[PDB]
């Protein structure tokens, strides 16, 4: 064991380290504070701890774990809050009798105390076995499994002893392999380093829809099932109610939520407000909290937890991304991962870099949004897996030029911005063509317009339109409307309502929170269809303000359908937007004549 | 799209049916002199460089 | 968005232009503002 | 137009079938060199490994491994590693390569050889000795399997050019 | 003897100097597995190197180091084609052996590749714009610019798309009448990106004659760094050993650039303005310093990085220092992107030294360097009224704006719209070009002479 | 990487055998027939990996694992039919089909086997409701359908009952009318007499018919029509002519 010769700030000494490194974790002093060496010089190597140094004493005893810092991967994920450094935080509120631990909190990471059901895959006793095969599975999920029993990664052999269907612990073994001789003991619970990424059989491009639960967000620019979003914006976008959306309303079959700048009370309303919502795949009792994976940080918590939050919840989604399920990672936000690092760097007493953040923060901002992505599930069965990684940014510097939105957004393919003059009316999030892109919209729209979809010219349409909106409204609003035609004012009152009902997606009640496809398709199908019916009865012989008076309520109507659920017509297209297409092609004619 | 359901399986047939005559003299020509270029690298194996 | 280095010279010359043309549009708008009641008057009459 | 997008994945699916092939066919081309390559390289460890059974001729070749590996150091005292069948012939020879290494040296001449007791592999070391410093955190490969599998880098585009080329 | 210290992804340990410099060494670990470095400086009793493969799993004091005896060399051969390849050395579809027939530095010291005449030969990517505007040809070196927020990834597998299917075009026009091949080098980029740039490749029927090197974003910087060494070294010898014309795409330079600020971090020098240090220029013209046109008077070995602007301008150090090495650049705009081209590339910031140069006799026109001044000026003259013309009005605009602005848009939506599969010819853009070029008067078209003009009116 | 090779290698082995005993897929198991060779015989771990790493055995890990997606979405797809069984060359016309497609992941036989199984998982953890029976009820017909008619080939009653069970299985416990009156349409859209007979017990008919008795019971308060009404609650079978005649009383 090592000897601490100096403790200033966060930052520790310890010499007489011959087992050191610079990502392994270790713990010091005899409370099991959270740390890691994260250099060394000399005999001595430099050990940065997250945790408070407030009631450490000089001279006590180090030792080093001998691996980096990872996370427990096993039954009991699902419906338990821990941190990003692998911590329970659920004992916490039993032993401490606090939400978070302050110091001194030495807990397992994972559960030990609680029994789950352990049931076998589809191997049997003399089968060959793979690291990531499907050797067990778990019931925590609506009405399928979730917590699926793999095996380690670089590990082969042959099952020789095989449990049956009950009850087991997570301390006791109930699995046998033999590979050259007795290898090792085999329980529910793992090991896996979070430094390094998961290993799979080989990556794939990403092909599946996504449901995001936005209308302007789906309609715009939908996402697919492994690719990469920065949402910019200061004081946020509506990363609430953007995300428990994609929780409720998503179609993936896991969920992760993971803080690592979040100051507690927004984690507490979404981890709170997700056992009030049912599922509406047909689940059971605490449906979105069997699902779903939190990962709960604070403002003054400790940087290892919220700079492993990322890594903790990477690993987990890889991890059950390879079992074969979708996950969604939700990552809120990388603003204070890169302040947590130049926190570091300045601590540490690195070379700093432009823009006051650190050099590593695009190398490893490029192999956080490299780490998560769709592919193939690593085992013997070749199941299919992908992870969409979402993760807002906003601005440090107070501008968009930094290099954490621009290092973040340059190495993401898919963009969803934050207009200031669209959020101030009350729209999140507001953006068309102008702070939002994505490639993957064209393969994307082959399985929606496979469906049934109109999104396919409504969405160039409506993008052209929201995209002349501003360069319409720059000219009207600096010369006049003495320069522009009827044309442009009919596409700006066209624009208005799109922009205005598209762009609202915060919502006032529960039927004003899911977003379909067919809605939005018909939203924006009955505007575009408004709007080419306004130029036609202006070609034709009219005024704007009779076009748009006359229209009205047959407008109102349409602007009025989002503040209900859908229950009525085939499934989901109610015949209020059914009817709006006869209401407008008959007032249509009424207002040519 | 006929050509497509027969040339799945003929990928090994052409692979193996278009190299089939060299991997056996690039094994015999290796083999010929396999003593010749050995002692060499024994010889030179032998000696401090 | 916008430069991080050396971005002043386009604003500068942008707001003395900006400038330039709001004096000719005040100077303008005064002899127009002139004529509009000069004419205005002998119109009266 | 409903035509036509399915008759171009159809002639994508068959350039990727001939590129499949076409890729096949280099890569079984460039496993059966690799192969040859490595058949020859590993019957040339298998010939010194049968000559390094010798304890009569492989003295003055271990002797002059000893001394080359010595003269790659230049430390005051060396501590050699090599097998229990070797550390006889070290023994019976430390003073002519500490006369041979000190006629030759361009430092200064060896103060004294420590012979270690620890023993090195035989599993695929088979002769041969490992140089290393006093403190013993610097090691010199000096072994037959090193040498050729060393030598074997600058080898290989020699042979290969003339038996491939 | 073992590792000293440890300060960012590089560490420093202490040894003797009997190792050069840039000599491969391998640091032995107590956990069973042996990592390789490079020696990035040499010191008094000290080294400082990186891990090629991770940063973290070596020791303290129990660590072992150990000396190769040969410097980093990558073995080139002829067989390198085809095949799918790694930078730091992940085997997929590779054996034991690259095929490598000779020994090659991955500097280009002894080699010195580099043309000594103009060039003559014209090569075409498939834009009206870039080929009409720019005029590149064999040997030179044009990076196209990118942007953040941007779809610059759209751009280069739209321009990895294009490479090739432009030796049919060219070989039509009398510019390329030889063997032609690629040579691609990732580095930090996405794998669904490069799955896609390959994808391009393989569905345009180049998968055979292009070669993949493949770098991940979590590797080291020196490993990324140092692949496009070695696939310029590849390229500069299959292209000067059989006199053929290699292309080479380097993308991304921003992950380069921002890998090379990480290193510099434990050694004597440090980093300058901006986080990137002041060497870099050095650097960048150790990869810059292998293109141009081969030694013997037959075939080259073109270079077109792939580089995009962190901050949206060129006053950045990344855009400006590659900027300063080359003759030029192409800047591709948002705001054509945002209302709909494919590819989004304005012709304002763009310009070529090397268009008279490159236009010769018998593969192009003369009247090419005055339609391209005379459709710049145009460009020019539209953009500058569009500006002025949303801030007074249309009541204060003449009919000379008013030709410009409808050039623009006539310009704007006919040249810079292209499919991505399709080549198109240097004639049939001349030819559109005088076509957007010819609605104004023979009288108010000064930017070419009277003699040519007035043949090609 | 050969450790995968020779996982995958071993798993389509396992899988090939576990497919079936009886060795009746000689097509699919001609083409597999160098990994089941490996298989078939006293080979460790260490001979595989020695012998993929020297250019004997398949290593090829991307061409390994959709290989081993295909027999695994071809097991699956066979697996999910139960208790039904196809037909031997209806299997190896599938496997022979699904083999000729570049897409093994995004294709209408996986979101269709994926929709059959989300029915049939759903329907081992379903609650005491009329819609897990219909549910079941239409599983059962469809399956017997997905066996009988395959799922490379299109059928109009296979896409209606996995339209109506995705429907279904979306409905919470609060749709009890729109369960019943789409099983009633369901049941009259049939062309067959009865679409449960030779496929269901007769406790499961009438298990459906005590559920349209039951919900069009409480609706009449007459001798006369509960006492016509109540004739209908013995019938072991499902028609069409007793949704008439249940339909015409209330």
């Amino acid at each position: 064991y090592g000897a601490i010769y100096s403790v200033s700030g966060p930052v520790v000494i310890a010499e007489n380290m011959i087992g050191c490194a610079m990502y392994e974790l270790v713990k010091v002093g005899h409370d099991n504070l959270v740390g890691e060496v994260i250099r060394i010089d000399g005999d001595k190597a430099t050990i940065q701890v997250y945790e408070e140094t407030a009631g450490l004493t000089v001279g006590d005893p180090v030792l080093r774990t001998g691996k980096p810092l990872s996370v427990e991967l096993g039954p009991g994920l699902m419906e338990t809050i821990y941190d990003g450094i692998q911590r329970p935080l659920k004992a916490i509120k039993e032993e401490s009798q606090s939400i978070y631990i302050p110091r001194g909190i030495d807990t397992p990471a994972l559960d030990r105390t609680i029994k789950w059901q352990f049931t076998p895959g589809k191997f049997q006793v003399g089968d060959h076995i793979s690291g990531g095969d499907i050797y067990g599975s778990v019931f925590e999920n609506s009405l399928i499994s979730s917590h699926k029993i793999l095996l380690p990664p670089r590990s082969r052999g042959t099952i020789t002893w095989i449990a049956p269907a009950g009850e087991y612990t997570l301390d006791e073994k109930i699995l046998e392999v033999e590979f050259d001789g007795k290898k090792s003991d085999f329980t529910l619970y793992h090991t896996w380093p979070v430094r390094v990424p998961r290993p799979v059989t080989e990556k794939l491009s990403a092909d599946y829809p996504l449901l995001t639960g936005q209308r302007v967000l789906d309609a715009l620019f939908p996402c697919v099932q492994g690719g990469t979003t920065c949402i910019p914006g200061a004081f946020g976008c509506g990363k609430t109610v953007i995300s428990q959306s994609l929780s409720k309303y998503s179609n993936s079959d896991a969920i992760i939520y993971v803080g690592c700048g979040e100051r507690g009370n927004e984690m507490a309303e979404v981890l709170m407000e997700f056992p009030e919502l049912y599922t509406e795949m047909s689940g059971t009792k605490e449906p979105i909290m069997k699902r779903t994976t939190l990962v709960a940080n604070t403002s003054n918590m400790p940087v290892a937890a919220r700079e492993a939050s990322i890594y903790t919840g990477i690993t987990l989604a890889e991890y059950f991304r390879d079992q074969g399920k979708n996950v969604s990672m939700i990552a809120d936000s990388s603003s204070r991962w890169a302040e947590a690092l130049r926190e570091i760097s300045g601590r540490l007493g690195e070379m700093p870099a432009d823009q006051g953040f650190p050099a590593y923060l695009g190398a490893k901002l490029a192999s956080f949004y490299e780490r998560a992505g769709k592919a193939v599930a690593l085992g013997s069965p070749d199941r299919t897996g992908s992870v969409s990684i979402v993760a807002a940014v906003s601005p440090a510097g107070g501008d968009f030029s930094d290099p954490v939105t621009t290092a973040t957004l340059g190495i993401t393919q898919v963009f969803w911005g934050l207009d200031k003059k669209l959020a101030q009316r009350k729209h999140f999030p507001s953006i068309n063509t102008s702070v939002s892109y994505s490639k993957y919209t064209n393969v994307l729209n082959k399985f929606y317009d496979s469906n049934y979809p109109e999104f396919p010219v409504l969405r160039d349409r409506m993008k052209e339109i929201l995209s002349n909106a501003e360069e319409l409204e720059q000219v009207v609003q600096l010369v006049g409307k003495s320069a522009l035609s009827d044309s442009d004012k009919i596409t700006l009152d066209v624009a208005t309502l799109i922009k205005e009902d598209f762009l609202q997606q915060n919502g006032y009640s529960t039927y004003d929170a899911f977003c379909p496809i067919w809605k939005t398709f018909d939203m924006m199908r009955a505007f575009i269809s408004y709007h080419d019916e306004a130029q036609k009865a202006v070609a034709n012989g009219a005024n704007w303000s009779k076009l748009a008076d006359s229209t009205g309520d047959v407008k109102h109507a349409v602007s009025s359908s989002k503040f209900f659920e859908p229950s009525r017509g085939e499934k989901e297209v109610h015949g209020e937007f059914e009817k709006l297409l006869s209401t407008m092609q008959e007032r249509f004619a009424e207002s040519t004549d | 799209e006929q050509k497509n359901a027969g040339g799945v399986g003929e990928l090994e047939k052409k692979a193996e049916a278009g190299v089939q005559g060299e991997l056996a003299e690039i094994k015999k020509i290796a083999e010929k002199k396999k003593d010749d270029v050995v002692k060499i690298l024994i010889e030179t194996v032998i000696k401090p460089s | 968005v916008f430069p991080t280095r050396m971005t002043l010279g386009l604003m500068k010359t942008k707001l003395k232009g900006a400038n330039q043309g709001y004096s000719l549009l005040k100077r303008k708008s005064e002899a127009l503002t002139k004529r509009f009641r000069d004419i205005t008057k002998r119109i009266d009459d | 137009g409903n035509f036509k997008s399915k008759l171009k994945k159809a002639m994508l699916s068959q350039q990727i079938t001939k590129s499949t092939i076409a890729n096949k066919m280099r890569l079984k081309v460039l496993s059966a060199r690799e192969q040859s390559l490595d058949g020859i390289f590993e019957e040339t460890k298998e010939k010194l490994s049968g000559i390094a059974n010798n304890r009569d001729e492989y003295k003055p070749i271990l002797q002059s491994l000893i001394v080359e590996a010595l003269l790659k150091l230049l430390e005051p005292k060396a501590i050699v590693k090599a097998l229990e069948r070797d550390v006889d012939l070290i023994e019976s020879m430390k003073d002519d390569i500490m006369r041979e290494y000190g006629e030759k040296a361009q430092r200064a001449p060896l103060e004294e050889i420590v012979i270690s007791n620890d023993y090195l592999n035989k599993d695929l070391v088979s002769g041969g000795v490992v140089v290393s410093n006093a403190s013993d955190k610097i090691e010199i490969n000096n072994t037959l399997e090193e040498r050729l599998k060393l030598l074997s880098e600058e080898a290989l585009p020699a042979i290969r050019l003339e038996l491939y080329g | 003897n073992t590792v000293s210290g440890v300060n960012g992804p590089l560490v420093i340990l202490e040894k003797v100097k009997f190792p050069r410099y840039n000599e491969i060494v391998n640091l032995t670990l107590p956990d069973g597995t042996v990592r390789q470095g490079q020696v990035l400086e040499i010191r008094g009793d000290r080294a400082i190197v990186q891990v090629f493969e991770g940063t973290s799993g070596i020791d303290v004091k129990k660590t072992t180091v150990e000396f190769t005896g040969e410097s980093l060399r990558i073995p080139v051969s002829e067989d390198m084609l085809g095949r799918i390849f790694d930078g730091s050395g992940r085997p997929i579809d590779n054996g034991p052996k690259v095929f490598a027939e000779d020994y090659l530095d991955i500097n280009g010291s002894p080699i010195n590749p580099y043309a000594r005449i103009y060039p003559e030969e014209m090569i075409s990517t498939g834009v009206s714009a870039i080929d009409t505007m720019n005029s590149i040809a064999r040997g030179q070196k044009i990076p196209i610019f990118s942007a953040s927020g941007l779809p610059h990834n759209e751009i280069a597998a739209q321009i990895c798309r294009q490479a090739g299917l432009v030796r049919p075009t060219k070989d039509v026009h009398d510019g390329h009448e030889e063997n032609f091949s690629i040579v691609f080098a990732a580095m930090g980029v996405n794998l669904e990106t490069a799955r896609f740039f390959k994808q391009d490749f393989e569905e345009n029927g180049s998968l055979e004659r292009t070669s993949l090197f493949l770098n991940l974003a979590n590797d080291p910087t020196i490993e990324r760094i140092i692949t496009p060494r070695l696939a310029l070294t590849t390229a500069e010898y299959l292209a000067y050993q059989t006199e053929r014309h290699v292309l080479t795409i380097l993308t991304d330079m921003s992950s380069y650039a921002d890998a090379l600020r990480e290193v510099s971090a434990a050694r004597e020098e440090v980093p300058g303005r901006r986080g990137y240090p002041g060497y870099m220029y050095t650097d960048l013209s150790t990869i810059y310093e292998r293109a141009g046109r081969v030694e013997g008077r037959n075939g080259s070995i073109t270079q077109i990085p792939i580089l995009t602007m962190p901050n949206d301008d060129i006053t950045h150090p990344i855009p400006d220092l590659t900027g300063y090495i080359t003759e030029g650049q192409i800047f591709v705009d948002r705001q054509l992107h945002n209302k709909g081209i494919y590819p989004p590339i304005n012709v304002l910031p763009s310009l070529s030294r090397l268009m008279k140069s490159a236009i010769g006799e018998g593969m192009t026109r003369k009247d090419h360097g005055d339609v391209s001044n005379q459709l710049y000026a145009k460009y020019a003259i539209g953009k500058d009224a569009a500006a002025m013309k949303a801030v007074v009005g249309e009541e204060a605009l003449s009919i000379e704006d008013k030709l410009s602005l409808e050039f623009l848009e006539k310009f704007e939506k006919t040249f810079i719209t292209q499919g991505a599969y399709e080549d198109r010819t240097v004639f049939e853009s001349l030819d559109q070009a005088w076509s957007l070029l010819r609605i104004y008067p023979k009288e108010m078209l000064n930017r070419i002479s009277p003699k040519i003009l007035d043949e090609f009116y | 990487y050969h450790s995968q090779v020779v996982g995958k290698i071993g798993y389509i082995a396992r899988c090939m055998q576990t497919i079936d005993p009886e060795n009746n897929l000689k097509k699919i198991r001609e083409d597999y027939q160098d990994v089941l060779i490996w298989a078939e015989k006293n080979y460790r771990f260490e001979e595989i990996l020695e012998a993929s790493k020297s250019g004997k055995c398949p290593n090829d890990l991307d061409a390994l694992s959709r290989r081993s997606l295909i027999l695994l979405e071809l097991l699956r797809l066979v697996s999910s039919i139960s208790p039904f069984k196809m037909k031997l060359d209806l299997i190896e016309s599938q496997y022979e089909k699904m083999k000729q497609h570049v897409n093994l992941w995004k294709s209408d036989y996986h979101v269709k086997l994926n929709q059959l199984n989300q029915l049939t998982d759903y329907l081992k953890n379903a609650a005491p409701t009329p819609k897990n029976n219909f549910l079941r009820a239409m599983t059962s017909v469809l399956q017997m359908q997905i066996a009988q008619y395959g799922i490379t080939e299109d059928n109009e009653g296979i896409n209606q009952l996995f339209k109506l069970g995705l429907h279904l299985l979306a409905m919470a416990n609060e749709k009890i009318d729109e369960q019943y009156h789409l099983f009633k349409g369901y049941v009259k859209d049939q062309p067959e007499e009865s679409p449960f007979e030779g496929i269901l017990p007769a406790e499961d008919q009438k298990i459906l018919v005590k559920t349209m008795i039951d919900y069009a019971m409480p609706k009449l308060s007459s001798k006369v029509l509960q006492d016509k009404l109540s004739a209908l609650s013995s019938s072991d079978v499902l028609t069409k002519t007793l949704l008439d005649s249940i339909d015409r009383i209330v």
